[PDB]
């Protein structure tokens, strides 16, 4: 899964 | 009442190409496919708009003319003027509800829509103004445009933040997975102000930069931005919302520093990308003493492996990334050496030109 | 049994690009997306096919190699080889059901499909053979390719006739509305033979002409055509059917001769086309003493009028044409002066370069 | 209407 910057 | 003007072809072409920039979407309001032509005092004003933004070109009228306004199909009028020979004198005049274009023994009768129906952006006053070289604005946009979101629910991400602070102009773009920030000194004291320009407006602003030495004069209001370059005025509404703070997204204390040649890194990521998953684009990076290993696997179980000699003396770690996000940064840097600053496998990476700190990129990894 | 070869990158790239020409359609048989690689004696043969035609490239293997065959994804294998640095030695080898590509510290593992499943065009013997300069074949195809039909029920029109007669090679293309014919001497006595090459095969043949001085050796059988240029062999099945006879389509006795400058005519038709009906493209030509008037009207009732000074001394007449058909001819002629030969308003027009009779165009008018 | 060559 792509992680989020926030 | 009876608009008429005669203008030499090459004084009309680039203006017509510029004001046609905001057009091209799905047909909505008929007049949005037309350019507004206005003759007033000694000027021919040409306007194209998509309701969110507009491009205006002012053309000085040296030859006989009569005032008035109308709108004509953009592509047909540009295609007529473009198709005429070099040096053609283009005589234009309104004849009832038709606009006549004449040059030599070529005659074109175009349909028109009333100038009263043409959408004009609402009245506004600027709160901030500054003039800068076109090359600086080009640098700022090109360094960050690729990191803007495309149709994110958070509409403030489908645009670019333009921020003035001290003597610097800065751009920030992010989609929440990756972020790009570029700052440039512009030689004048500015108030601290931040606006979000719609992504289409950012593309329009870029297109209007001819590369020459006419300066870019920017005016910013509460809800609009205006950019003046030569005889072209670009205006766009701004995007509402709270843009994220790049200062809080930059990794706090990278304990791992990698340095490699930009091109060798770009080509290694480009080749590995060929065998990554076509939808998820996931690549694994294995950093170890003076070595970067990149791997890529796809659902066919095909596999790419790239090993690079790099400058790295931190702890060994593995971190997954979307390769398109990494390649966008490397493509935008186009420098000799690149520096990557990491923390751990679940935290963002900061990438930048080893020789400059004017632009910084933050890419969040994938759980891979 | 264990295919292996090592070949320098630039001895692989253009061959890989050439043999990938027939690929790209909708996925049907999985192996059609792959290139067949064969190592036999001192040669690496690369084949790409769409079942109707195939492109083969022979690459001499100077470095160590072992014989065998396999097939690999075309675009991925070309993208790996293309992405590697200039001068890379590309070592390829089969490892079980995987094909390994290695150069420097880059390693790619590709999926393969068995060489036994690769479609080979059936055995055939040529009945006609001739060798000509690539420039002559380019001239013949470019002069007539645009007049071929696209998906006409009469499948013989979705292709180009290649005819040998005396010492001339000739091409003919038509869709039943317009026709183009080009003949070129090829310096050798030929049997009288006529074949129809599929339109995709015509496009492939054009692409294989590098522009250099390696000659084009053509072999024609009952059901296939083969073209050899350097180390590339292109083979295609032919189209069945009776192609029309250009000799019976050429207007019998044009009683009206018009001559005008090619470019002035092209630009006048190009400008008039802007205000023609976007689907039907209809323009009216009014020929009178030393004058050609072109008019165009569309459903918005917009109108273009172009008047040209031409050389014309026949009877006054009006004739309607599809402007795209007229523009295709004028674009293909790219000469100084053009000659148009007419009969009446319901009959075809012959158009040709006023300085050459090697190519001739026949356009049938519209009832307009 | 577009006429045909034959
Ligand atoms: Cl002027
Ligand atoms: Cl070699």
């Amino acid at each position: 899964r792509q992680a989020x910057l926030f | 009442s009876h608009m008429k003007f005669t203008v030499e072809r090459e004084h009309l072409l680039k203006p017509l190409q510029q004001v046609s920039g905001p057009l091209g979407g799905r047909p909505t309001l008929p007049i949005l496919g037309n350019l507004l032509l206005q003759v007033a005092d000694g000027t021919l004003s040409l306007t194209g708009t998509d309701l969110e933004m507009e491009m205006v070109a002012r053309v000085a009228l040296v030859q006989p003319h009569e005032p008035g306004a109308t709108t004509v199909p953009a592509r047909k009028f540009f295609d007529i003027c473009r198709g005429l020979p070099e040096g053609a004198e283009i005589a234009v005049q309104l004849e009832g509800e038709r606009m006549l274009v004449r040059s030599g023994r070529s005659r074109f009768s175009l349909s028109t829509l009333p100038a009263a129906d043409f959408p004009n952006l609402d009245d506004w006053q600027s709160e901030v103004e500054f003039t800068l070289p076109q090359a600086t604005m080009k640098r700022l946009i090109e360094a960050t445009q690729f990191s803007m979101a495309h149709q994110d629910v958070r509409y403030y991400l489908n645009g670019m933040l333009f921020e003035t602070e001290g003597e610097e102009l800065r751009t920030v773009a992010t989609d929440g997975h990756r972020l790009a920030v570029c700052s440039m000194p512009i030689g004048q004291s500015l108030p601290s102000h931040s606006v979000i320009v719609p992504r289409k407006g950012v593309i329009e602003l870029m297109r209007m930069l001819d590369g020459g030495d006419n300066p870019l004069r920017v005016q910013i209001g509460s809800n609009n931005i205006r950019a003046h370059v030569g005889d072209f005025i670009f205006t766009s509404k701004l995007v509402d919302g709270r843009f994220p703070d790049y200062r809080r997204v930059l990794p706090k204390n990278p304990d791992k520093h990698l340095e490699a040649g930009c091109d060798l890194l770009k080509q290694a990521f480009a080749r590995a990308a060929i065998l990554s998953n076509e939808k998820f684009r996931g690549v694994r990076l294995y950093v170890s003493e003076n070595q970067l290993k990149i791997t890529a696997n796809n659902p066919e179980q095909e596999e790419a492996e790239e090993i690079l000699d790099v400058t790295y003396s931190g702890a060994e770690m593995e971190i997954g990334f979307n390769v398109s996000y990494v390649l966008d940064v490397l493509n935008a840097l186009k420098c000799e050496n690149v520096r990557m600053m990491l923390t751990d496998s679940v935290s963002s990476v900061q990438i930048e030109d080893a020789a400059s700190q004017s632009a910084a990129y933050v890419v969040m990894p994938m759980r891979l």
